[PDB]
């Protein structure tokens, strides 16, 4: 019996520094969105109970199952519009 | 505990005497002292009565400089403060020399510190190992105040510019639990940020030019790399040599340590490049 | 190499030699342009101790020596050394010993116990065997 | 080596004279 | 202990490529003394702190097995200790390693000037010279 | 020590091997192992010779993960690391 | 908080200002290691 396993697939999303710098998408705004809508962002803490408890800000599971939501995913350029990140990010995937 | 660039009275009155006040007290005490230097570096070496417990006194020590850590600056706080139990003096020098001179310093500097420290530092009874006259390895970016200035930049917007451009960030999996139907499959997802090599820092953009050339960090600072391109210092007889000094752990057997050190370094001598040869003619554990 | 290493920024070496380089960087003001900070600064000449050393708490200064074994011994050397500490140094201000001369100085007047007691305890034991009290006293003469 | 080779030496010289006399005289004293 | 301790004390404000020169001319005095066996120079590092200064050095004199010289370790010491005393530049000395390996920095005494008072390091500093003029006026005693 | 968003991967290379390199070289020890699951949370087990103080160890470990705390990035700093004695085996179960 | 407020700055104007020039630099020392030639004097700075 063995638990190890070595074909279990992974998403790698690389950001292209320069194309965003074209696209005039901040890196700092690139990340956060990945940083907040995926992945999970701890945000403060709040009182229930006489205890402490986090408060996490994630996005939900039906905006969060497929590599086109990850695409879909809109930030802020310097000119102040939405679009959307598929554009600067070359989603791929691997294995590990 | 290290303040890089802060002369030895900022660094006596703002960390030495913070870290003193939380030591004592510490039981089994018999004298502490504290020696600040120019270099930014400060040490501070409290000894035990004999008898007492190595373990037990370090990490009393230790959990006293965890309190003090608060009070401390923030540039010193950031590098951290490290406590190990160490004996104060030499026990065992290795150096390392090209008995034809085909290496220069940076070589043998660089090669102490990444292939020779870290074998070192893991065998029992080891205390600190130290490359005298040698810095840290890291990213060194030595700008240019006329080229910076020039540029239309100043020496914030560049330290920022390298902040930004080199984070680390999570990006979750994908078919999460909250979904209003189960999932078939789980995908972990990678967001890469990060930067290794020289061309990458070097190609950290600072700003836009008035053309519409981007302004890359190479255009204005010499990046290095390396534990210090300086000439050799240390000598053995009166050739050039890299010094390695190894202090004891208290309460370790002294000949055990020479011998285990010597014994690690035939090892490593097997891969060494060519022209590349060790010695140990410092050693008082021979004489004992 | 699978390790982590830090990254540092600073002016180049050439550019950090006299006092002149020091006012010649130039800093970014209200309006948007750049001017030397020489016009912002004074820079003058000061002494201060480098390095400081404080030992107990206190600031301090070390001191080693030695001394002709055939001339003066180490007890001596140090009964010399604290007489001169009362008469040298100002109020306020003393010395401490460290590293072999504190144990040298922290030991009591060890030949002056164990030397009568083992004494005082053969003399008993011989009384006892020899059940005499003037019997061990011809021993222990012998040991002066 | 020079303490004990000493003592030794001087122990041995005065023991074989003092050792006897003492006896006597103690002993004669007692018996006084 | 089959080595010497020696040192050199640059003055003030002296670079490091000075003090580096001088610890050159040491370790040539040391190695063509006989009797001594290697040379193990460490310019910039403090013998009694053992903490980086630019104006300070260290070297480490080895010293043959005992059959091979008819010289004591304390003639070798006072030998070189002579020799390095014309040194011009600097302050140079050698001392002899402590007698407890791990306990001291050398053979001989070891104490630190306290400032209990808050006199001031240029008070500090008075009484270091002081005390220094009176140890080295005492007989059989050298230098500290 | 947890990362929320993190892959196996990278949880191995910059969270476990900086607690590794200042966690190896203690008193007794015997073995050692980590496990770094894709939930985001790093799991270290260092194992002594029988016979071994347990209370002893414990700070020993923790204080080494303490003098590793730089390198580690900051969104797992401020989740924290929690250094516990702990038997691996479970002792018993309560049902609800 | 009445002075204060007769001068059009906040509670947090005040503590920024205060906090932006009351603060520890660390300058260095002149004629450094990095050097393409040895120097003759090393001298450090106290910027304060």
């Amino acid at each position: 019996i063995s638990t190890y396993q070595a074909n279990v697939p992974q998403l790698d999303v690389q950001v292209d520094r320069d194309k965003a710098k074209a696209q005039g998408v901040s890196l700092t705004e690139l990340f956060g969105t990945l940083q907040t809508y995926l992945g999970s962002s701890y945000v403060n803490d709040f009182n229930q109970f006489g205890r402490t408890w986090r408060v996490m800000a994630q996005a939900d599971g039906p905006y969060r199952e497929s590599v086109e939501d990850i695409a879909n995913l809109r930030t802020r350029n310097n000119q102040g519009e939405m679009v959307p990140i598929g554009s600067m990010v070359n989603i791929s995937t691997t294995y590990g | 505990a290290e303040y890089p660039g802060a002369n030895p009275k900022v660094i006596a009155e703002t960390v030495a005497t913070p870290l003193e006040e939380a030591i004592n007290g510490v039981e089994n005490m018999m004298y502490m002292k504290s020696v600040a230097g120019s270099d930014g570096v400060l040490v501070t070496t409290v000894t035990f009565r004999p008898g007492t417990d190595p373990d037990q006194a370090q990490v009393q020590v230790q959990n006293r400089v965890a309190q003090a850590e608060a009070r401390l600056p923030e540039d010193v706080r950031r590098l951290g403060i490290t406590t190990q139990k160490q004996s104060p003096t030499l026990t065992l020098v290795v150096h390392l020399f090209s008995p034809n001179g085909k290496y220069d310093s940076l070589y043998m500097r660089n090669y102490a510190t990444l292939k020779v420290k870290d074998e070192l530092a893991r065998l029992p009874g080891v205390g600190q190992i130290q490359i005298f006259g040698s810095g840290e390895y890291a990213m060194r970016v030595w700008l240019d105040p006329n080229k910076v200035a020039a540029r239309g930049l100043t020496a914030s917007d560049v330290v920022t510019a390298m902040q930004e451009q080199n984070v680390q960030v999570s990006a979750g999996q994908l078919g999460a639990e909250p979904l209003p139907q189960e999932s078939d499959f789980l995908i972990s997802i990678n967001a890469q940020g990060r930067l290794h090599t020289e061309e990458e820092f070097g190609n950290i953009i600072l700003k836009t030019a008035q053309d519409g050339s981007l302004v890359r960090l190479r255009d204005v600072a010499r990046i290095e790399m390396g534990s210090g391109s300086y000439a050799l210092r240390s000598q053995l007889n009166n050739k050039d040599a890299v010094g390695i000094g190894i202090f004891q752990s208290p309460g370790a057997n002294a000949i055990d340590l020479s011998n285990a050190v010597r014994a690690k370094m035939a090892e490593l001598a097997t891969r060494f490049p060519e022209d590349m040869q060790w010695a140990a003619p410092y050693d008082p554990t021979v004489f004992v | 190499f699978g390790r982590t290493w830090r990254v540092m920024a600073q002016a180049d070496g050439p550019y950090r030699e006299s006092v002149e380089d020091i006012a010649n960087l130039r800093t970014r003001n209200n309006q948007g342009e750049m001017v030397p900070i020489g016009s912002m600064v004074n820079i003058s000449t000061t002494y201060g101790p480098d390095p400081v050393i404080r030992y107990n708490g206190y600031p301090a200064a070390d001191l080693i020596g030695d001394a002709d074994p055939r001339v003066l011994s180490s007890s001596q050397a140090m009964t010399h050394l604290e007489e001169l500490s009362k008469q040298i140094l100002p109020n306020g201000m003393n010395i401490e010993w460290t590293d072999l001369s504190f144990q040298q100085a922290t030991q009591g007047n060890t030949a002056l116990i164990v030397f009568p007691v083992a004494v005082l305890l053969a003399f008993l034991v011989l009384a006892a065997l020899y059940e005499s009290w003037t019997l061990p006293l011809a021993v222990i003469l012998i040991v002066p | 080596g020079i303490t004990v080779f000493s003592g030794m030496l001087g122990v041995t010289l005065f023991g074989l004279f003092l050792t006897p006399v003492f006896y006597v005289t103690l002993r004669k004293l007692v018996t006084r | 202990k089959l080595y010497l301790i020696g040192g050199v004390k640059m003055p003030e404000g002296s670079s490091l490529a000075r003090t580096d020169a001088v610890i050159r001319k040491m370790s040539e005095i040391g190695m063509n003394t006989e009797g001594v066996d290697y040379a193990v120079a460490f310019p910039g590092l403090n013998a009694l702190q053992f903490t980086n200064t630019p104006n300070t050095g260290t070297v480490f004199f080895g010293l043959k097995p005992f059959d091979q010289r008819k010289h004591t370790a304390a003639e070798i010491n006072a030998e070189i200790n002579a020799k390095i005393a014309q040194i011009q530049q600097g302050f140079g000395f050698s001392i002899l390693p402590p007698p407890i390996l791990g306990l001291g920095q050398g053979s001989g005494y070891s104490l630190y000037i306290q400032d209990r008072g808050g006199l001031g390091y240029g008070a500090l500093q008075s009484a270091v010279n002081a005390m220094s003029g009176a140890i080295m006026q005492t007989p059989g005693m050298h230098f500290p």
